[PDB]
């Protein structure tokens, strides 16, 4: 370390066994430290006992994400370009069924490459470029081929800002350890100056270049590469060059107008992607705020303020150490970032924001479950990293007697409640279904819980849905339809290939899933809540912050003394959430196809991918493999010899990989030792082993190779199960 | 703050160099030489226009039986005797090292003054134009590029195309 | 331990038997080349004696000889663990007794010996290989061919043939 | 520059320039003979 | 010849496979490439699995019912190199994977501190002990069982 510290060598450290705590990787050989090294590679209890750097690394090794997201996207714009189908698909939507990727016909490959639209062999897409891409106030294949290198530009450069940190002799403390302004900036002008800037390049150019696309043409029979300058003459069709107004204000006359916007709500008949005549106004109406907003402020003051009786004395002082944490100001974030992603996953499917979605079924549910697993994979995290706080981050105990020191005060308490909450749920929240089986398999419907047997009567309606689609008669101005076409009141006519959204009815078989979610969302959180709370000390172990937030398990005593910790609460809390999301998905498509998705023809006699089979028959939790899993999936297990086939052909692996997790999840440890030697023996006889003491998995590594597999198994299983029942009918 | 960054053979890279480059000599002067309009013409009838082809891949064999032979003999007794094991003198060997070759065996050696010194003076000559030849040929090997790319009409491959003025290739000069 | 070799006995005798049988093997070919015309596999039979009986078979022939070769060969065994073969000119060579500056062990490179008059098992060294690798050669080229060298009319110049098999 | 009795080192995963490639040259034999399931010989 | 049927010289069931199945491949009356220069079902992918006509070579190859071809390899009638030919091959290749396993290993445990030289690699692949494998004529087939790895060391 020790090596040359000094002052006295540019000469870099390539060669001399080890580094990472101090009777380190020792001279003496071993393997464990090769999963060490990668694991905990990023961490901070080592590197130095002194903040300083760390924030000087994380602001750099951050960077290389943007740059990456940036090398990525490029190979997607390039891809969504010269491996074309976008040109072809756009003159010809409702019709196509898009591609970007294609094999090369090496070995078996080609089956994977199967006629997708504007006349070519390839593998489809459920990742709605070709639909952000509607945008292109321009169109052209080589063009995206500029947007593309425009991408690699931001990268190399927005990747030499990461040389232009840590490796360059760095900023320091004040720079972040004065926080005083940060959000001031961020939200004001980027949050703002994007949404803002996005406005300017969202009616300028895009609106017009799909105002007269929503009809016909073949591009360049429209939208030149410059055309949209000073020429405010084509902006003539889509409202005035302000005619006699000057910089809004009022001494304005309308005997017949009101600038672009003229607010919509509903859905283009010919392109139901929601109206764009709005899409400017809403982004404009954003930015303003941010534009005004990012103009606080300088900190404590506002939190150093409102206290009460039982309230939070420490509210006041809610962390000096919120300029001195990270692990704290990351975990907070993840809960939001994360919880603020799966709020996407709704406003999307019950309010499409891109031209051609809904009709495009599979190219926005992929979405609504990809976005859905982040608004969850980022939340258990958002707990883990709080545990990482709760255990260690600060130097000593300087933080004292406050909102927390409070919450903890009760702790065998906040989690005392929550518990019973769950068993109240569960009993009202799952055995509920099991009634049905036991009594519908007993069979007496009189007494089930059907949308019709237990008292509810051919209506759901009177709640709040029915006071949403109907609200354009309040303080409400209006604009034909609602806000989200899926609401109770009025309207039908949505689309001329297939369908899109319509009411979406409820009652029971909507009533009780909606409740299983409760109990599922709740017991998830119990285990993370109590997990992060009891982070450091307890009446099973108090001497219990003494290593780190991991540690395998304290020891055979006290009865059990194993799981405890909170790596592990963030190990069995993943375990749930994989359900939390994995059953919410299961919900949406079985609805969204049992009803909604389906299809018009004469007299628009609606014909769902399934005549609402849901009805009386998800209520039975077998119906959930009678009507689901065994019904759909018949497309997965038919999928051989085709074009997609890579799904069925995954769906066996990964429906294997999962069923390999249990081995990592379910087993001892001096076991594979006791085994690894028999091995090590046979090894020595030929003279072939010892060097680098081969060793079994690091108790908790073992759990690391559970879980992670159990998910990348149990998950892509459906990622396959899905793309295979929306491609092809649906 | 400056790379770390290398070598050591930093000593050997420099002798496929005098290999690569001197060598490009062979192409540089014979080409242009060629001999414009010699009088003229290039015609080779002789072993070549009637005995069923002459070479191509008996070409190589004979062709680099020799290069064969000689390129090997080239670096692998450039010099290095001692020629085995077992502790470090670095290059990745000099496991010849402290012994050149032989303790009083034969005339391993060239030349008096117990070494191999091809005398002291001659930095001249080959420091200059020669590790020139390295440099030179960088840019009239960057001519190889200019000299022909553009696959004289007789083929557009993967049709961008991508605009059009007029042709290109070689013979000397330039429109400009 | 046995630093290194070794061996000895070993497979130097290993060779000479290759050497001197690759030599013979090629006497095989020698024949059909001057006053030429008659060989390849020619799966002989192999020179074939009298007009007084065989007749396709009378017998496996071929199969026998080498039952014989067989105990004569145990015999050369019957030598090399423990040195016994009067002449004694393979196991090290003749020149009676000697060479075995490698019979009790300790070689490294050990060149050897063995003609009284005179010289050596040496330039019977290199007819030694010429012929092993020759065969390599010999039943290399069949698998497409079977004949050498005319004059400068139109032969030695390789005209057109036909892959490997493929 | 490398003579006799082992040489210079190399990284953690030069196996990722050994899985990719070498092995990679082998698709390169699995299209030259675009097919197997027995094989002619040479 | 053996349990399944005969090779390619005739195999009815096999024929039907050639034909429907692939050729439906077809299946696309057109699908546009009248002259067009990409969409390559058209040329080979079929013809490369196809011009594989009433020839595949000829390989014998037994072919059961549904006429997918079965592998006997019992060293008889025709089928010998469906295991041995590609069998010794598997042997020879491996073993010269681990002959050198027991090599860029038995070359270290010595000199000075040799305690993980192996997480980096001294000669990459060994590129020194390299050919020791093709430069196995006989080799371990004697010197493994006599000396070195000698029962001693056993
Ligand atoms: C803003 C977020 C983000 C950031 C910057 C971090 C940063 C950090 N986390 Mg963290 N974390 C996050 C989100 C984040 N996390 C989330 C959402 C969770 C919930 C799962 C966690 C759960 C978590 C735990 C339990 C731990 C950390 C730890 C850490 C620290 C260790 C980093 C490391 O060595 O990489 C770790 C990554 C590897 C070693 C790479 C292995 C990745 C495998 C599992 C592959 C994943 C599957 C994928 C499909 C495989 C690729 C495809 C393949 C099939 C080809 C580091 C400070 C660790 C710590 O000890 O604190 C100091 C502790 O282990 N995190
Ligand atoms: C060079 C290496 C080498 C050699 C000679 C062997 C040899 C052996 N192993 Mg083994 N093994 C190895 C590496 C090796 N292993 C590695 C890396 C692992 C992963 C931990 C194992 C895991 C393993 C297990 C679990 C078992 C064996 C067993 C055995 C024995 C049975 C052979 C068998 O069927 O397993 C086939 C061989 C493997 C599964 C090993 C995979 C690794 C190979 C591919 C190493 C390839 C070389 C590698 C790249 C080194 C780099 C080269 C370097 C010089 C630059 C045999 C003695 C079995 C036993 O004990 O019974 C006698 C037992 O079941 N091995
Ligand atoms: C999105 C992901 C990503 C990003 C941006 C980073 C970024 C970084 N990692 Mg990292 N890492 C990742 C995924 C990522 N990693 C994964 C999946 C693993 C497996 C566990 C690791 C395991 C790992 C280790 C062990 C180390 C790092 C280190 C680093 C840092 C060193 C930069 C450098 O030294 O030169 C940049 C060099 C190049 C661009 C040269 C080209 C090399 C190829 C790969 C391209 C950098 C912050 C080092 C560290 O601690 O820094 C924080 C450390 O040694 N990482
Ligand atoms: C986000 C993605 C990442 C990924 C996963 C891929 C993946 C792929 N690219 Mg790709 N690519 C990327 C970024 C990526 N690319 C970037 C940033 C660029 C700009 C250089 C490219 C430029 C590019 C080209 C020109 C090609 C690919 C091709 C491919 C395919 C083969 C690529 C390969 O490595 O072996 C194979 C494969 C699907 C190949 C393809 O288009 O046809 C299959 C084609 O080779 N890529
Ligand atoms: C713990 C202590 C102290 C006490 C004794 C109370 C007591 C009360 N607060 Mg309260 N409050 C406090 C501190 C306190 N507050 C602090 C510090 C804050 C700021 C953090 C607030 C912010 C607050 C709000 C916004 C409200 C109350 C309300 C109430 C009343 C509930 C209504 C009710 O029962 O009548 C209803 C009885 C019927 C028969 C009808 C109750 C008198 C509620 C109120 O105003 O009355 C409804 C109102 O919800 N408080
Ligand atoms: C699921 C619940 C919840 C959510 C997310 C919403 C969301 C919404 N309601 Mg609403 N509402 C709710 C419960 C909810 N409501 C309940 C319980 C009632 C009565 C018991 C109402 C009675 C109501 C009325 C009368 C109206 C709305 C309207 C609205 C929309 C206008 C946005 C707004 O004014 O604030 C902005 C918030 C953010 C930007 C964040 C918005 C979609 C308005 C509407 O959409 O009519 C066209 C209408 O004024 N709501
Ligand atoms: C006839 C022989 C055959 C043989 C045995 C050699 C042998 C050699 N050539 Mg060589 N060469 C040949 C044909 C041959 N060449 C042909 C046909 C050409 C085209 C004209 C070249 C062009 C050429 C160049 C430019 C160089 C060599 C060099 C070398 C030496 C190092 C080769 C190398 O890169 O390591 C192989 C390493 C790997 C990692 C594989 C080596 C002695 C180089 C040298 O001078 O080094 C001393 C270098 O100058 N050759
Ligand atoms: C004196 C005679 C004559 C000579 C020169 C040899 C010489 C040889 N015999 Mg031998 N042999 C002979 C008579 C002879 N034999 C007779 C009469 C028999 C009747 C069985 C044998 C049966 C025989 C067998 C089975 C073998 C030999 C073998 C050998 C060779 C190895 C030496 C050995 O194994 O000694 C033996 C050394 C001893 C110390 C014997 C131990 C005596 C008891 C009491 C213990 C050697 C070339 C071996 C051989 O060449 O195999 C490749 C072996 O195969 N012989
Ligand atoms: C520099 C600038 C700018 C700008 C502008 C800008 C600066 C803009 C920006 C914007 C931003 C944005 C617009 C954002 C975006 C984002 C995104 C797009 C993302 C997305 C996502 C999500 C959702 C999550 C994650 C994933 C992803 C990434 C996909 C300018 C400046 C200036 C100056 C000083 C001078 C004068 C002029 C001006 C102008 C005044
Ligand atoms: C047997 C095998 C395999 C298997 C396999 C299986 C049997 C399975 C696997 C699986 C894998 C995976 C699976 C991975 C992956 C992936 C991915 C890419 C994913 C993605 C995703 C995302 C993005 C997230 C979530 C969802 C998903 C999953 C979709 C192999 C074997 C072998 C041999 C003989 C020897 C040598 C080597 C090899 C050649 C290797
Ligand atoms: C199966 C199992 C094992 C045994 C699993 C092992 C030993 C997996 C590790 C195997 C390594 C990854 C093989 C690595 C070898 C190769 C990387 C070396 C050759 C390099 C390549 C070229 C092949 C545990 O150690 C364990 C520990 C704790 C709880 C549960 C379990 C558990 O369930």
């Amino acid at each position: 370390l020790v090596d040359r510290d000094p002052i006295k060598t540019s000469f870099e450290q390539w060669a001399k066994p080890g580094h990472f705590s101090r009777t380190i990787a020792k001279g003496p050989d071993t393997t464990t430290w090769i999963w060490n090294l990668h694991a905990d590679a990023h961490d901070f209890d080592s590197h130095t006992s002194d903040l300083e750097e760390i924030s000087r690394k994380v602001f750099s090794a951050h960077f290389g994400q943007l740059s990456i997201i940036f090398l990525w996207l490029s190979g997607m714009y390039f891809h969504g370009a010269r491996f074309s189908n976008y040109e072809a698909w756009l003159n010809d939507p409702t019709h196509i069924g898009p591609s970007a990727q294609v094999v090369w016909p090496i070995v078996g490959q080609e089956i994977l490459n199967g006629d997708v639209g504007g006349g070519f062999r390839g593998i489809q897409i459920t990742s709605g470029f070709f639909q952000i891409w509607r945008a292109s106030g321009i169109t052209s294949e080589l063009q995206l081929y500029c947007t593309a290198i425009g991408a690699l530009v931001f990268a190399g450069l927005m990747l030499f800002a990461g040389w232009f940190h840590y490796h360059k002799a760095a900023p320091k403390l004040a720079w972040f350890q004065d926080v005083e302004s940060m959000l001031n900036h961020h939200l004001a002008g980027l949050l703002g100056l994007g949404s803002l800037s996005w406005a300017r390049h969202q009616v300028h150019v895009s609106l017009p270049i799909n105002q007269f696309l929503n009809a016909g043409v073949d591009p360049k029979e429209i939208p030149l590469p410059h055309e949209f300058i000073l020429n405010r003459d084509l902006l003539a069709q889509l409202y005035p060059s302000f005619a006699e107004g000057a910089t809004p204000f009022f001494t304005l006359n309308w005997s017949k107008y009101a600038d672009f916007l003229t607010f919509r709500g509903g859905l283009d008949p010919l392109t139901g992607g929601l109206w764009l005549t709005d899409i400017a106004h809403h982004h404009l109406a954003i930015a303003i705020l941010f534009l005004i907003a990012g103009h606080m402020y300088r900190i404590k003051d506002i939190l150093e303020a409102h206290k009460g009786p039982f309230t939070g004395q420490g509210h006041k002082g809610l962390y000096e150490i919120l300029t001195t944490s990270w692990h704290a100001q990351l975990s907070i974030n993840l809960a939001m970032l994360g919880s603020l992603t799966i709020v996407v996953a709704q406003h999307m499917y019950s309010m499409p924001p891109y031209p051609y979605l809904a009709t495009d079924y599979a190219t926005q549910l992929s979405l609504f479950t990809h976005h859905m697993w982040i608004g969850g994979f980022l939340i258990v995290g958002a707990a883990a990293h709080a545990a990482i706080f709760m255990v260690r981050d600060y130097d000593p105990t300087t933080r004292y007697n406050d909102l927390l020191d409070r919450v903890l005060r009760h702790r065998d308490a906040i989690i005392s409640h929550l518990n019973w909450v769950c068993i109240f749920l569960g009993f009202h929240s799952f055995g509920l279904y099991i009634h049905n089986d036991t009594m519908s398999a007993l069979g007496r419907p009189q007494d089930m819980f059907s949308d019709t047997a237990i008292q509810l009567q051919p209506v759901f309606a009177q709640w709040i849905q029915n006071t949403h689609a109907l609200a354009p008669g309040t303080t409400a101005p209006g604009a034909t339809a609602s806000t989200s076409l899926t609401w109770g009141g009025g309207d039908l006519v949505a689309v001329g290939n297939k369908v899109a959204l319509l009411p979406i009815p409820l009652g029971t078989a909507d009533f009780l899933v909606h409740h299983i979610h409760a109990f599922t969302i709740h017991v998830t959180v119990l285990i993370l809540l109590k997990g992060v709370l009891f982070a450091r000390s307890s009446r099973l172990i108090p001497d219990k912050a003494n290593l780190g937030f991991r540690f395998p398990c304290d020891g055979p005593g006290r009865g059990g003394t194993c799981q405890v910790s909170a790596w592990d609460h963030v190990f069995l809390g993943l375990f749930w959430m994989y359900n939390s999301i994995s059953v919410v998905i299961f919900h949406f498509s079985w609805k969204m196809q049992s009803d909604v998705w389906g299809t018009i023809n004469d007299q628009g006699v609606v014909t769902h991918i399934t005549a609402g089979n849901f009805a009386q028959s998800s209520i039975t939790i077998n119906g959930w493999l009678r009507d689901f899993l065994w019904a759909q999936a018949s497309q997965v297990i038919q999928s051989y010899g085709s074009s997609l086939s890579a799904y069925g052909l995954f769906f066996l692996g990964a429906h294997f990989v999962w069923a390999f997790s249990l081995m990592f999840l379910f087993s001892g440890r001096g076991y594979w030792q006791e085994l690894i030697e028999s091995i090590v023996w046979a090894h020595n006889k030929l003279k072939v082993a010892p060097a680098t003491q081969p060793r079994a998995l690091s108790i908790v590594q073992g759990r690391a190779v559970g879980v992670t597999h159990y998910l990348l198994g149990g998950i892509a299983t459906t990622w396959a199960f899905f793309l295979a029942r929306i491609i092809a009918v649906g | 703050s400056d790379p770390e960054s290398l070598r050591w053979n930093v000593q050997a890279e420099l002798v496929h160099s005098r290999w690569a480059m001197l060598g490009a000599a062979g192409i540089f002067i014979p080409e242009f030489l060629t001999k414009l309009g010699i009088l003229n013409t290039p015609s080779w009838y002789t072993a070549g226009e009637q005995e069923y082809f002459t070479d191509t891949t008996t070409l190589f064999i004979v062709e680099l039986v020799f290069i064969g032979w000689a390129e090997g003999r080239r670096w692998a007794d450039i010099l290095n005797p001692g020629c085995v094991n077992t502790d470090p003198i670095f290059p990745n060997n000099k496991l010849t090292g402290t012994d050149v070759g032989y303790p009083g065996g034969l005339w391993f050696d060239p030349l008096g003054w117990g070494s191999a010194s091809p005398q002291k003076l001659k930095e001249l000559r080959t420091k200059e134009i020669k590790n020139g030849r390295l440099a030179m040929l960088a840019v009239m090997g960057a001519w190889f590029q200019h000299i022909y790319t553009g696959t004289g009409p007789i083929d557009n491959l993967f049709a961008a195309h991508l605009a059009d003025p007029h042709a290109t290739i070689f013979a000397a000069f330039t429109p400009k | 331990l046995a630093e290194d070799p070794e061996n000895l006995r070993w497979f130097v005798q290993a060779e000479l038997v290759n050497g001197r049988w690759a030599m013979l093997g090629v006497a095989g070919m020698l024949l059909p080349e001057v006053f030429t015309s008659i060989g390849i596999i020619n799966v002989p039979k192999w020179y074939a004696a009298g007009k007084e009986e065989y007749f396709a078979s009378s017998s496996t022939l071929f199969v026998i000889e080498f039952i014989l070769s067989h105990y004569v060969e145990i015999r050369r065994w019957q030598d090399i663990k423990n040195p016994g073969s009067v002449n004694q000119d393979p196991i090290f060579k003749q020149y009676s007794l000697p060479a075995g500056e490698v019979g009790y062990p300790g070689g490294i490179f050990n060149p050897l010996n063995f003609a009284p008059t005179l010289e050596a098992k040496e330039k019977e060294i290199a007819n030694g290989r010429l012929m092993l690798a020759f065969l390599g050669f010999i039943i290399q080229h069949n698998v497409t061919g079977k004949g050498p060298f005319d004059n400068l009319l139109q032969h030695i110049s390789d005209p057109w043939h036909n892959t490997i098999v493929q | 520059m490398r003579d006799f009795k082992t040489y210079l080192s190399v990284a953690p995963v030069l196996s990722t320039l050994w899985f990719g490639s070498l092995a990679g040259l082998l698709i390169e034999i699995n299209r030259f003979f675009p097919d197997a399931l027995t094989f002619p010989f040479f | 010849d053996i349990a399944g049927l005969t090779p390619c010289k005739e195999s009815k069931q096999f024929a039907k496979r050639e034909k429907q199945a692939l050729k439906k491949l077809q299946a696309s009356l057109k699908l546009y490439a009248d002259d067009s220069a990409p969409a390559l079902a058209i040329k080979a992918t079929m013809e490369k699995t196809k011009k594989r006509f009433d020839n595949y070579g000829k390989y014998g190859l037994l072919c059961g019912s549904d006429g997918l071809p079965h592998l006997i390899v019992s060293g008889d009638q025709r089928h010998w190199g469906e295991f041995i030919t590609p069998g010794i091959l598997f042997l020879y290749i491996a073993g010269w994977i681990g002959w050198v396993g027991r090599s860029y290993l038995i070359a270290i445990r010595d000199e000075k501190k040799p305690t993980q030289k192996e997480i980096i690699i001294d000669v990459p692949l060994a590129s020194s002990l390299l050919f020791r494998g093709f430069s196995w004529p006989v080799a371990a087939y004697r010197e493994l069982l006599n000396g070195e790895l000698v029962d001693n060391n056993f």
